[PDB]
RNA sequence: UCCAUGGAUCUCCGAUCGGGAAACCGUAUCCAAGCUCCGUGGCUAGUCUGCGCUCUUUGGACUUUGAAAACUUAGCGAACU
RNA sequence: UAUUCCUCAAUGACCGAUAGCGUACAAGUACCGUGAGGGAAAGGUGAAAAGAACCCUAUGACGGGAGUGCAAUAGAGAACCU
RNA sequence: UCAGUCAAUCUACGCAGAGUGAAUCGGUCCCUAAGGAAACCCCGAAAGGGCUGCCGUCCGAUGGGUACACGAAAGUGACGA
């Protein structure tokens, strides 16, 4: 070969003659060519650039030409408040009231135990569900669990919270989120940076091209 | 055929024999569900117990007979989820969009239909994640504030954001220093 | 009194192809000389071919 | 104990059936067969450890058994690995010992159908194989 | 010692009976390892070490005498 | 002439091989139909 | 010799630790606990203590359910005649 | 109530070596086919081997005598009753 | 005795015994092509079909390799008539 193409754009396909993945024929006259190898061309060109165009190629896997192009540019006091102006219980939410677990065991714990980790929650991945303060959203608000004896009302700039505006995420799958529950289971002086393009007409070696973005 | 006993058998090898009494298996026989699936796409999705038909397609002078088919109303959908904060994304028939409908949502749906009618593995699965995530939030409670409260807070919180943006830019000026 | 270490046995966890490497983008960062033409191969003094092929030749 | 090596045999059983060699004097290799589980290093180590020898080298190689067929009834023999052992020092076989005279006597009866230099060695060595 | 077989025992590959790069192997136990060059290396705490007591001035024989002495 | 057997090891184990007919659910009803009837030789 | 009961040894594929042209190849699983022997380090030096692996006991971490004629219950379902 | 991959015992106006299972006998064997697959043949000396020492003629006894045995054309080497 | 286009003393025929020696030869081993398959995801009355990549695994010579192990924004191995 003359010319080599360059080692770093060149990659390897085979031929199809025509076959598609079930090995029959779905066009036809196809096949018993000449090898070739694939080239890599950038088709996109977003990138903002200036380069000098090097030399001019023949690419056997498309009618136009080919050029290789060298690119030349591119601890306070916090407001703690123990007045609390109400005090909403979510009780009802489950739609059953009962007690609560540390024995015979039971339906539920036999599908909790069913369908649990293979070796509270209300934080890190899903945090606070919005439902509990649907009457007035626009108030701060301090979620804490129920203790049997009377809690105290001292509330730090920490504990208080608030969805501000912005929030009046991203979405499980129906079939595919217990697998994700089971754990996840300038350059130095010897360097350039070059690409390939599609040649343009009259586009020789030693001229400019220029990639504009929005202004 | 004999789901309900194949789903027993897996489900009895997962938490151990020795762990359920005599009765608690009585119990367990009757919330495994013990319903005719066959179709394989109706254990990924809620289907809400449709299923595909196959029956003729007769003529209408000739009456001549040939086989045929009736699939159910499929459709690939997101519903919000009240506790999840989010989407679900399923495949759900229009009938049991219907019935989602009727109980208030996603979640309500799987409070509210009991064990034998989820009809999929993934099915009891999803009810007993609701229903754990349902008993957490039982036993929280949220206190509201005075708008005085409200106006110190918001103020503190304001103090609290413009100091740290300003400990953030210094410490980027210094560490370009 | 062999100060000698004996050879160790090759690992057999899997070892990452070159190609997925090299950086992602459509940049490729060659070996350039100010002056010259850009090159598409660049041996250097270890690059030997055919070893098999002469062994073959030496055979026959 | 278990910390002198991984493998320590206390009881070896290692059969080896020794092959009548052709001369009775300067015997510089001799043949047996063995088990075909057997390696070149476990042949050499029994040798050394329990009789004696000053082994050199070991060569080996497997053989089928011998089949006979009859149409359908197939009867066979088992399959052994030979070894060749090559000696550092030449050695010799007795003649009065059973039964070497009639294995001399009856391959004999099978096989019935001057001038030296200066500095010309008489016992060399007669190695085979490769 | 003849022994019968069968004769469908005749059809399973063998490495003598195979293409050249068919192998079997005789279910010897490794001494080392694989190279990467096709070589091998063999790794000496895998070597068979035997205990092989003394038996000069030993007194016990194979067979035990079976002269009359006594009921 | 050319006649139609023409013999290759590789390829009549990797047609008709024991892990050639366990690999497909057809190869494994071929298996239990020669187990089942007594053959001998059940795989080539 | 033989019989009854209980023991010691008990290769490989099918097959399930990974690969595979079935009867072959490669394989010290991993982590806490407490014990004899082992070697090495450090003290003011005597029933002084502190570091390791190899192999042993007891647990718990990963997974290996599994075959089979007809009967039973389900799904799809012909054509010759 | 249904069936028999299985076990134990019993019965037959069921068959009797071209019959009865494909197989009374080392048969899913030999053999045919790339493969799925197709698929045989072949029972009997005598009560007991006492299976014919010895002689003659041929290269060689399976022959002609002799002898064993009730009987030897009852003298065979996967085969010798009629 | 059978077979050999024999009446054969001979033999690729019957009985018995013996014979194949490797750091370098040919394989095993490492690496991949065409191709095959698992996992994840997608589709489907069942059985199964697709997908092998954006982060991704195991096999597969008719080809590329011959005196440690680990890593790579370095070169390359590297090829027509
Ligand atoms: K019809
Ligand atoms: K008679
Ligand atoms: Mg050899
Ligand atoms: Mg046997
Ligand atoms: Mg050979
Ligand atoms: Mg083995
Ligand atoms: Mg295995
Ligand atoms: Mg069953
Ligand atoms: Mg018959
Ligand atoms: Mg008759
Ligand atoms: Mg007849
Ligand atoms: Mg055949
Ligand atoms: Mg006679
Ligand atoms: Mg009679
Ligand atoms: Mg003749
Ligand atoms: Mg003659
Ligand atoms: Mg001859
Ligand atoms: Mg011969
Ligand atoms: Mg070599
Ligand atoms: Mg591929
Ligand atoms: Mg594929
Ligand atoms: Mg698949
Ligand atoms: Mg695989
Ligand atoms: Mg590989
Ligand atoms: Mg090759
Ligand atoms: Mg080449």
């Amino acid at each position: 070969g003359r010319a080599r193409a360059l080692r770093q754009f060149t990659l390897s396909t085979g031929k199809s003659a025509g076959r598609n993945s079930s090995g029959r024929i779905t066009v036809f006259h196809r096949g018993g060519g000449s090898k070739r190898l694939l080239r890599r061309i950038d088709l996109k060109r977003s990138t903002s650039s200036m380069g000098i165009v090097e030399s001019i190629e023949y690419d056997p896997n498309r009618s136009s030409q080919i050029a290789l192009v060298r690119w030349i540019k591119g601890k306070i006091l916090e407001p703690t408040t123990n007045t609390i102006s109400g005090l909403f219980s979510f009780s009802f939410l489950p739609g059953k009231v009962d007690k609560r677990k540390v024995t015979k065991t039971l339906v539920k714990d036999v599908f909790f135990s069913a369908f649990s980790s293979p070796k509270l929650a209300f934080a890190s991945s899903f945090d606070f569900p919005r439902i509990p303060v649907a009457g007035v959203s626009t108030a701060f608000f301090a979620p804490r669990m129920r203790q049997k004896v009377r809690g105290k009302s001292t509330f730090s700039l920490y504990e208080v919270q608030k969805w501000r505006t912005h929030s009046i995420k991203a979405g499980l799958s129906w079939q595919s989120f217990r697998r994700q529950d089971t754990l996840g289971l300038a350059c130095k002086v010897d360097r350039a940076p070059v690409t390939y393009i599609i040649a343009s007409h009259q586009l020789e070696a030693g001229k400019m091209v220029m990639n504009c973005d929005w202004s | 055929a004999f789901r309900g006993k194949e789903m027993m058998k897996k489900l009895v090898k997962k938490v151990g024999a020795e762990n359920i009494t005599p009765e608690l298996k009585e119990k367990l026989k009757a919330c495994v569900p013990d319903t005719k699936v066959v179709m394989g796409r109706a254990k990924r999705g809620l289907y809400a117990g449709r299923h595909i038909q196959y029956g003729n397609r007769v003529s209408e002078d000739g009456g001549n007979k040939s086989r045929r088919c009736w699939k159910p109303n499929v459709q690939e959908k997101r519903l919000f989820s009240y506790i999840f904060d989010s989407h679900i994304k399923v495949k759900v028939t229009t009938h049991a969009l219907r019935c989602i409908d009727k109980a208030g949502g996603i979640d309500e749906y799987l409070l509210k239909t009991p064990y034998q009618k989820m009809d999929t593995e993934m099915g009891l699965y999803w009810k007993t994640k609701v229903e754990a995530r349902y008993a957490e939030l039982g036993q929280m409670e949220v206190a509201f504030f005075n708008p005085e409260d409200e106006a110190k807070l918001e103020q503190g919180f304001k103090d609290l954001n413009i100091a740290k943006k300003d400990a953030r830019r210094e410490a980027r000026r210094t560490f370009r220093k | 009194t062999d100060t000698r270490l004996p050879k160790r046995r090759p690992m057999a966890h899997p070892k990452k192809k070159r190609f997925k490497l090299k950086p992602p983008g459509p940049y490729a960062y060659v070996q350039y000389t100010p002056g010259e033409p850009i090159a598409s191969n660049n041996p250097n003094k270890g690059s030997v071919k055919r070893r098999n092929a002469k062994k073959r030749i030496g055979q026959r | 104990g278990s910390r002198l090596g991984r493998r320590v045999v206390h009881f070896a059983n290692l059969p080896i059936k020794l092959l009548m060699p052709t001369k009775l004097t300067n015997i510089h290799e001799f043949a047996l067969r063995t088990i075909p589980s057997a390696t070149k290093i476990e042949i050499k180590r029994v040798l050394e450890s329990l009789y004696g020898f000053e082994v050199e080298k070991v060569n080996t190689l497997n053989m089928d058994g011998k089949k006979k067929k009859r149409g359908g009834l197939l009867i066979a023999k088992a399959d052994y690995k030979k070894a060749y052992v090559t000696l550092k020092n030449p050695l010799s076989i007795s003649g009065d010992l059973f039964p070497v005279k009639f294995i001399e006597e009856d391959r004999k009866s099978k096989v019935k159908g001057k001038k030296s230099h200066w500095l010309d060695q008489k016992e060399r060595r007669e190695v085979g194989g490769y | 010692s003849f022994r019968r077989k069968r004769a469908s025992s005749l059809d399973i590959l063998s490495p003598k009976r195979a293409p050249r790069d068919f192998y079997k192997g005789k279910n010897c136990k490794p001494t080392g390892f694989h190279t990467k060059k096709g070589g091998y290396v063999v790794q000496p705490d895998k070597l068979p070490n035997y205990v092989i007591p003394d038996l000069t001035g030993f007194k016990l024989k194979p067979y035990v005498s079976q002269c009359p002495i006594e009921v | 002439p050319k006649r139609t057997f023409q013999p290759s090891t590789i390829r009549r184990k990797r047609n008709h091989g024991f892990f050639a007919r366990k690999a497909t659910k057809g190869g494994r009803r071929v298996i239990a139909r020669r187990i089942a009837k007594g053959r001998h030789r059940v795989t080539a």
